[PDB]
């Protein structure tokens, strides 16, 4: 029925952010305030194209 | 007693044309339509044995809490 495209371990890298919950809860208000345009372009994008492979840049 | 009882014989017999019509016109219907019902429920393209399928106007097609819907 045809062969599923996955990207390569390489495309899937990215520098992570590696805080914990706690951190991420105590700078969520500043940061929904700071960082909106990405993150609403990412959920655009991702509620629009419904597939995760679309929206890894 | 032929003029007082009775007709012609062109009468009875132009009725009967008239009714032989009328019957032989009946009877190809009646074949139609049996070769119009084989074929109306063999492929469902006629108006005829249309069994419902679900209304698409029931689906909600809006943001679903999740992107992948
Ligand atoms: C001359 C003497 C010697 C010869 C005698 C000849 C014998 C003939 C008499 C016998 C009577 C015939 C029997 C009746 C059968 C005919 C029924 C029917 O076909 O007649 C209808 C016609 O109606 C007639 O009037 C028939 C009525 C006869 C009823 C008989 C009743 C007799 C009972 C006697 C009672 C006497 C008194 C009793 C005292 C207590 C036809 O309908 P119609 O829609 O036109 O058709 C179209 C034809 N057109 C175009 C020509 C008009």
């Amino acid at each position: 029925p045809g062969i599923v495209e996955l990207p390569t371990l390489e495309d899937l890298k990215v520098q992570e952010v590696k805080v914990s919950s706690s951190v991420l809860k105590a700078a969520a208000h500043h940061y929904g305030a700071q960082c909106d345009k990405p993150n609403k372009e990412f959920m655009l994008c991702r509620w629009e194209e419904k597939d995760p492979r679309r929206c890894l840049e | 007693i032929a003029r007082t009882f009775y007709d012609g014989p062109e009468k009875n017999y132009e009725k009967t044309m008239a009714i032989l019509q009328i019957e032989a016109e009946k009877a190809e219907l009646r074949l139609k339509e049996l070769e119009v019902r084989r074929l109306m429920r063999a492929r469902g393209d006629g108006p005829w044995y249309q069994y419902p399928t679900i209304d698409k106007a029931l689906i909600d097609h809006s943001p679903k809490t999740t992107p992948d819907n």
